[PDB]
């Protein structure tokens, strides 16, 4: 007999990290991965979860085959996990992360790695940059644009003292951490090479440009 | 206030004789405080609320971007960040470039990885694009609001002595304001240095350093994304796929 | 023996994606004015977890030079350079320096000390 | 005549220790060394030896010194003393030493006011650098004289309380105290 | 608990509090006055230590550079 | 306490010296020093 | 060579590479108490300049 | 004769640099090993003591120089920097130095 409340609480947690659904960065351990895999084989909703991220031991065995009412039912499945949006891509982060995670040895030290092997076309950024280009000129505007920047004190006074209790820190962490998330899922989903130089750049020339 | 300092050698009785004015040294320890720093971006970000508000833009911005019939409020919200950094930069222009179109993307077929909102000629009006899915996932993903990021004893001192904004709200804000700040440093390489040097740009970031301390470091305020140095974690590990037996002669960028 | 191998393993991390970590930009100070003594015993504690670093000495003897022909040209080098601007500099200089770190570290200046710390003129006048 | 006696006793003892920074095999001039964060070794050289010059200074007998010195090069803000941009002290028998890099390098890159065949010459700005660093390597080598002569103790209550230096100073070593260039000149801030 | 209570009375409640987690400022706030005013304390009487300290301290050791031990 | 005592006594091996140790494991909160000197704190000033 | 060296180590390596673009620091970032030190220099004892015809 | 004077500083300083040139323990004139491309330990010990040489000069309290520089000898134009031929600068604490040799060898 086995807790299900704490292993689906291991399980929500650890999915939300996989499934880049979360900013929270809390040190997961081996026996979070044992608790989401327990949890996902014993609840009867979850199987299709369970035999999808199972079938990630071998490389060489890929996705099982689900006809469409099946895929609506496990990403319902998941919905209901997470408690939120959630699509097919979710799905393919998630299986990429626990397979990673699965063929990776026991080690001491938590290894830090970059989403990778999620959605043929290998690119980079430039051609990207090419090709979506047109189709965004081949899409006409909807708006036309053809500007009052208030300083009513009182009213900036009550915008402070909402705010004033927010850990800044915390916000700008949660900021930066959400457009770095987006920015390699929407690298790997489009298959292009993530230069880290490039964006590590970004913070070092805003390092540059306030000693200045 | 003024306060005089007096040097004497033993060789005589001359005296020399230095003036220091106090408001120097009152800047510098102001401009040390944590509180004021932290007052100067809470500030900033609740002046973006403002302007927002007074544009009727109460709705959280998740909701905005998630609604996919009404483009005119998408719209508007991007002019007026847009608007909101360019007279942070250029504290004298209130209203922002007087014409300009917009173009919204509902796919990752014409979608750009990392650059959610891009600058285009369209040979006869300036055209944005803006990346609806890709915000919405920005402001939808879960925020940690309970983890502390590192004074207990003026606490225990002090133990033994209205819209409705929560912190995923302006955290939301945040995101946006910084997102629309990056758009409009390529914007600002755009307009200021041709098409070339923006496409230069989109690919190697590291030209901002060069295209923008030449004039705004020394006549504008500081940058949002500059109140941290941020860090990707383990770096050094994941950058050792790419290493170079290095001999860096114009290291532009530290 | 194999239940502690099993404890051991299931306390090993799991590999997690990057995240965006802050680094605080300049050393800000609080809000409350702090004074010379409780800023040193905070900056004792803080030295005290840096790593020191072992200086070795070719030899024991000071160092020194008795080279006449390069100190009488020294000397004439520095010849027409006033003691009172030179001295006025430096101790201006240590001055500036010594406020501006007082005022950056949020920290109160004892002009009595400084003044203070100068006074070994009249000590050797005097005596 | 005295007055240019006593300026030349000045001037000899900076000229002796710009020889004796010379022989000490610098390759750059001091500030240049300071603002190289990279090589903390030749740092900890010239103040470790601006030490041992001025400890000769103070006591003519002794001739030798010790050839171990742990120090720490600070960088940061939170680790800095204000006001002690070196500090010298000992524990179990080891000297210790604490230098403040930008400290030293906003003191020696300050705008100072200005009002044969081989090529020698010496600049105004690097002599009265040097004069700097020597009278501050000599401060922070009083409070470590405070802390031989009188304890651990005096020397924390020294460091905050500097009228130690005219109470603890007696007048039978004001013969040796006068050999310091720091007894040459008298700094006081008067409020206007 | 009077040193405790002397320290708040003249000192501040900022002190005192500062005081109950960190007993080293003890040394600061009573030589000043009281070591050269008053009696000795009864504490004082004996050297106290505990037996095996630094074997049970181990657990926390630093690679320290102390340049203001006002607490030998 | 003597729980926790003649736990760490059996599981300890057999050795030439006497361990000295500190109390532990006694009493799911793992707090501080300050933390606990707030709360109870206030919880000192409810009484009157 | 030797001048770009020194303007790195005076004012770092940011004034090193835009003094490699705009050569004008030469003359803003040689102060005069410093003018007898770069006298030394053979390259101060010539001029070339330029001249459009 | 105040030009003389000049002109013998200008003089004794290019012949002092012969000679540090002279004692440096050269096998072929200038050009010639800046024509020699098989050899670089040469000509970077050349730079190098030309470098050391003008440090001494600009710091005249300054008599020794570090023991140790990374150079690299250009070969192709498209490692070259145009007006350049020889760039120093250092990175954790370490002489950085870069030599344009067909640059030098057409101009001498």
């Amino acid at each position: 007999l086995i807790n299900m409340r704490r292993y689906r609480n291991a399980a929500r947690k650890l999915i939300h990290h996989y499934s880049l659904n979360s900013t929270s960065s809390t040190e997961y351990k081996i026996s979070d991965v044992v608790m989401t895999m327990i949890f996902l084989l014993r609840s009867e909703k979850y199987h299709s979860l369970f035999k999808l991220l199972e079938t990630t031991f071998d490389d060489y065995t890929c996705r099982p085959q689900m006809t469409q009412v099946q895929t609506d039912t496990l990403l319902d499945a998941v919905r209901s996990l997470l408690e939120m949006t959630i699509d097919l891509t979710t799905v393919d982060i998630m299986r990429s992360s626990f397979a990673r995670c699965f063929n990776s040895p026991i080690m001491r030290y938590a290894k830090i790695v970059l989403l990778q092997n999620v959605a043929d076309k290998r690119t980079t950024l430039e051609e990207l940059l090419i090709e979506r280009g047109e189709k965004i000129q081949m899409l006409q505007p909807q708006q036309y644009i053809n500007i009052p920047f208030c300083d009513d004190a009182e009213f900036l006074n009550r915008l402070l003292k909402h705010i004033d209790p927010y850990p800044l820190s915390r916000m700008y962490y949660n900021a930066a951490n959400t457009m770095f998330y987006t920015t390699m899922e929407n690298y790997a989903v489009s298959n292009c090479k993530f230069n880290i130089e490039d964006y590590n750049n970004i913070f070092k020339v805003m390092e540059n440009i306030r000693k200045h | 206030n003024k306060v005089r300092t007096v040097t004497e050698i033993v060789n005589s009785d001359e005296k020399i004789q230095k003036t220091y004015e106090l408001a120097e040294f009152d800047l510098k320890n102001l401009s040390s405080l944590e509180s004021y720093e932290t007052l100067k971006i809470k500030l900033a970000l609740s002046k973006y609320m403002a302007m927002l508000s007074t544009l009727e833009m109460t709705q959280p911005l998740l909701e905005i971007f998630r609604n996919k019939a009404d483009t005119r409020q998408i719209a508007a919200v991007v002019f007026s960040t847009l608007a909101f950094i360019h007279n942070r930069f250029h504290p004298l222009v209130t209203n922002f470039t007087n014409k300009m179109e917009f173009v919204v993307t509902e796919t990752n077929d014409t979608s750009i990885p990392g650059e959610p909102i891009l600058f285009t000629e369209n040979e006869g009006v300036l055209l944005c694009s803006v990346d609806r899915p890709s915000i919405v996932k920005m402001l939808s993903r879960e925020f940690d609001t309970e983890a502390l990021v590192n004074n207990c004893n003026v606490r225990i001192a002090k133990t033994f002595g209205d819209f409705s904004i929560t912190e995923v709200e302006a955290t939301q804000y945040l995101t946006l304001l910084l997102t629309v700040e990056h758009a409009y440093l390529h914007y600002y390489i755009f307009k200021n240095y041709g098409v070339f040097e923006y496409c230069k740009s989109l690919t190697d970031h590291s030209l901002f350093t060069n295209k923008l301390r030449s004039t705004m470091s020394t006549k504008t305020s500081n940058l949002l994304l500059s109140k941290f140095k941020f860090t990707i974690e383990d770096f050094d590990k994941i950058n050792s796929n790419s290493v170079t037996s290095g001999f860096n002669i114009y290291n532009f960028n530290k | 023996i194999m239940r502690s191998s099993f404890a051991r393993c299931f306390n090993s991390p799991i590999m997690r994606y990057a995240k965006i970590v802050l680094l605080q930009n300049v050393a800000l100070q609080r809000d409350k004015r702090t004074t010379l003594e409780e800023l040193l015993i905070e900056r004792g504690e803080k030295i005290q977890m840096l790593q020191p670093q072992q200086y070795i000495n070719s030899g024991t003897e000071i160092p020194f030079c008795d080279d006449a022909e390069f100190l009488n040209r020294l000397l004439k080098h520095i010849d027409p350079y006033p003691l009172s601007r030179m001295y006025y500099n430096a101790a201006n200089t240590m001055f500036y320096t010594t406020m501006e770190n007082y005022a950056v570290s949020n920290c109160k200046f004892n002009i009595e000390d400084y003044n203070n710390i100068f006074k070994v003129m009249e000590n050797i006048r005097k005596h």
